[PDB]
């Protein structure tokens, strides 16, 4: 009956333009919300829009075509801190907001001189696992997860060092396995031709 | 504060007929606040049995009320509506005319 | 001030068992909400209060029940836990309901897990690996990762700190953790992050790293009966310390 | 068809007597009440049976607590107001909202408050402004007029919501909105006056004149008011005053629904 509808998904590049779809269908209409909600944490209010037009804020503008039951929130310039979910929300006829299941907004970070590796970290004593980073890699590639059901491989996270103004996307395989190797940790990933493996 | 007083119109629902039923009616609108005491007269006393609309809003903030009692009318009977507000030093009685 | 104020921040419950979340808000505010959220959906209503002595039910009110204490105090209660209550649960405010552009502030969140027996849920295990010593010579940072493995439910927080005060720059935590076996439905979790400082603050010999994992468990009312230690909340860590070699 | 409108009332007392209600909302389509409710019962009820068939316990539970909490805001709007007129004893506070859908398939819209029966604030939709009659209501308008948002919602509202519910509840009350009874007409004399009188007639507007050999003498004439009869009809008259000296050509008008209609009297 009631019905709110946004992409689950949308990936774009630090410093381009994106743009969340927001459609509805609703008995009624006094207005339309967009929320932010970074991962773990309470939903905050960005924006409210209740006739036609484009309402600039920052660098985050929000439209609404009433007859088109439609709406987008525009971010300009993405930075990694836009990287959350975008949740729209529209009031009712009775005042009863509908809420639409969200879209996560990833971001990839613009590496500026990308030096793929793949490192063994040292072993802890109090650990039976051998662990390997996946490090520096530019942002078009992709972690697979492993297909060895006793090989754990996490997917990429960007790290920014704040004070040398540097971001590096990263992944970590670890396994127990007497096997395990970390020139073949990541073979079920499309990894760049040029990834620097260290003598063992 | 200015207060407003009640306009009181006294009347039948149908053209009135001797010995044929019908209803007095008794509108009382125009007045502010809404506190409002209203009474339908037969002879001087007060009909027991009287019915009244739910006090309604008019869109220049006064309200207004209709008071209606079933009856007979006679050529004996002299029927009148009293009416009582803040803006009255005593009870003001108008009679049906017809 | 504060804003909205919600507890506890995790639970995990067994089946039949009572819980009781609360919410005050101080921001003078007269409509409280209560909502759950739970993926792939939108954010459900569970009960509201328009205005102080007054709630009604929601969307999804079966289940639960609400008390409005007063003016600053919206209740949430669960008194018999089933596992499809395992959710996230939100407490909002408005300054008013109905008066039409008003917005809502949301308190922290409350994450409940369900669930019928209590012997699967395991606190981290918690290991720290020291950097490659290939990474430092090639790109004069180094890397530590701390992995926090086979815990149950994904009730966690992890955190570095160097020299004794935590720290939030140069880290990456997994944003969601990896379930150990992605078949099972009750499978246990992990979780990496990783730590880059530069190679000179690495090869300095008193900088002392660790990390720690705050792991949201039972309680001293849970019942436990299996051989294992009682999976109670705790801080499990690891430590390091810096290499001039 | 012809010209509808929707409006909702409220009421706040400051100071009321025991058992009168601190809070009253009432609403009409046209001259019918549709909906009400008081801080006594606080519970929303229909007023009209056709409102009661086609609305589900549901909308009369939401509404219930929604008005709840108007009430409550009702009342902090008027010990504001009452603090900052530095009065005492009891006061009444006033909001009127409504919408009309006039007969050319134009629209009108308004909000305005009303402090002890006198305009206080008055909403325009078009400049999206409030129009303040003293400095208590200046501050006031001060404050909304700060949140541009709600101006935009209410503008909303009045134009879309209003008239959508307006023609919804048109459509409910059909059988009782949009039917036509005309109205009874006869002339009588009662120094000596002409009365025109009209009744049994539905809707209520209508349209009663004298003339005098052909030429309307609107300053002459005396309009009565248009009354319940108390079965759904209505009544009305006008009056006009007799020449003793001269003879002269009078005839009543009446227009009532797309009918006009004469009465000469010979
Ligand atoms: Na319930």
């Amino acid at each position: 009956g009631q019905n709110i509808d946004q992409p689950t998904e949308m990936t774009a590049t630090e410093g381009a333009i994106v743009q969340i779809n927001c459609t509805y269908q609703t008995s009624g209409f006094n207005g339309l919300f967009w929320y932010q909600q970074h991962a773990g944490e309470a939903p905050t209010f960005l924006s409210y829009n209740v006739l036609d037009g484009l309402e600039e804020k920052g660098r985050f503008s929000s439209f609404l075509s009433r007859s088109k039951g439609y709406s987008y929130l525009l971010l300009k310039e993405l930075q990694m801190k836009d990287s959350a979910s975008y949740l729209c929300a529209v009031k009712d006829s009775n005042y009863q907001l509908i809420w639409g299941a969200g879209t996560k907004l990833i971001i990839k970070p613009d590496i500026q001189n990308p030096d793929p590796a793949v490192y063994q970290l040292r072993d802890s004593k109090s650990s039976d696992k051998s662990v390997c980073l996946f490090t520096d890699f530019d942002s078009q590639t992709n972690v697979s997860q492993s297909k060895d059901s006793d090989v754990y491989i996490t997917d990429k996270c960007v790290l920014d060092m704040r004070s040398m103004d540097f971001k590096s996307n990263s992944a970590v395989a670890w396994s127990n396995k007497s096997d395990f190797a970390c020139a073949n940790a990541f073979n079920n990933s499309i990894i760049p031709e040029d990834t620097f493996f260290p003598s063992p | 504060m200015i207060q407003r007083t009640p306009k009181i119109q006294v009347y039948s629902r149908h053209p009135a007929e001797n010995g044929k039923s019908n209803f007095l009616n008794c509108y009382v609108s125009g007045f502010h606040p809404s506190d409002i005491e209203v009474d339908l007269l037969k002879n001087g006393e007060r009909i027991e049995k009287v019915e009244h609309s739910d006090l309604s809003f008019s869109k220049d903030w006064s309200f207004y009320l209709l008071y209606y009692t079933e009856f007979t009318p006679t050529e004996k009977d002299e029927y009148a509506c009293r009416v009582n507000h803040v803006t009255l030093s005593q009870p003001k009685i108008v009679k049906w005319d017809r | 001030n504060a804003g909205v104020t919600q507890t506890p921040k995790f639970q995990v419950l067994k089946t039949g068992q009572s819980m009781t979340l609360q919410c005050a808000q101080d921001m003078n505010h007269n409509s409280m909400y209560w909502y759950r959220q739970d993926p792939g959906m939108g954010l459900r209503l569970i009960y509201y209060s328009a205005s102080e002595g007054t709630t009604d039910k929601g969307e999804v009110p079966n289940g639960y029940n609400v008390s409005r204490l007063n003016k600053r105090e919206f209740s949430l209660r669960l008194e018999s836990a089933a596992p499809s209550q395992t959710s996230v649960y939100f407490c909002a405010s408005s300054v008013w309901t109905g008066e039409g552009s008003g917005e809502l502030f949301f308190g922290e969140g409350s994450r409940l897990t369900v669930l019928e027996d209590l012997k699967n849920v395991f606190p981290p295990e918690v290991a720290v690996f020291e950097p490659s010593e290939a990474e430092i010579s090639h790109t004069q940072k180094a890397t530590l990762v701390c992995l926090a493995t086979g815990f149950y439910p994904d009730h966690v927080e992890l955190s570095w700190w160097v020299n004794g005060k935590e720290v939030h720059s140069g880290v990456c935590t997994d944003p969601q953790p990896l379930k150990e076996q992605p078949a099972l439905n009750d499978s246990r979790y992990a979780l990496s992050s990783r730590l880059r400082v530069s190679a000179t603050f690495w090869q300095n010999p008193r900088n002392h790293f660790r990390c720690q994992v705050q792991f949201y468990g039972l309680s001293e009312n849970d019942e436990w009966t299996q051989d294992r230690a009682k999976p109670v909340t705790q801080i499990v860590s690891a430590e390091a310390w810096g290499r001039a070699d | 068809m012809r010209t509808h409108s929707l409006r909702y009332f409220r009421l706040g007392v400051s100071d009321p007597i025991h058992g009168v209600p601190e809070f009253i909302s009432v609403g009409y389509v046209d001259s019918h009440p549709i909906t009400t409710y008081d801080s006594v019962t606080r519970q929303k009820e229909p007023r009209a049976p056709w409102m009661a068939e086609n609305l589900a316990p549901d909308h009369w539970e939401r509404y219930t607590q929604l008005l709840r909490g108007w009430q409550q805001m009702f009342k902090v709007e008027l010990k504001r107001l009452q603090r900052h007129y530095n009065h005492s004893g009891s006061h009444t506070y006033q909001r009127m909202i409504g919408c009309e859908l006039l007969e050319d398939g134009s629209t009108t819209g308004f909000l305005q408050y009303a402090y002890d029966g006198q305009d206080f604030l008055i909403f325009n939709k078009d400049t999206l402004s409030w129009l303040a009659v003293d400095n208590v209501a200046h501050t006031i308008k001060q404050a909304w007029e700060a949140n541009q948002h709600e101006l935009l919602y209410q503008k909303n509202w009045l134009e879309e919501e209003c008239i959508a519910w307006l023609k919804r509840f048109l459509e409910y009350g059909k059988d009782t909105l949009q039917r036509t009874e005309p109205p009874l007409v006869r002339v009588n004399r009662k120094v000596t006056a002409l009365f025109c009188k009209a009744h049994g007639f539905y809707p209520p507007e209508i349209y009663m004149t004298w003339m005098k050999n052909g030429e309307e003498i609107v300053q002459e004439i005396d309009y009565g008011d248009i009354l319940p009869s108390g079965d759904g009809t209505y009544q009305a008259w006008a009056s006009i005053e007799l020449d003793p000296q001269s003879s002269n050509l009078y005839s009543c008008h009446v227009e009532h629904s797309g009918v006009h209609m004469v009465l000469q009297v010979p």
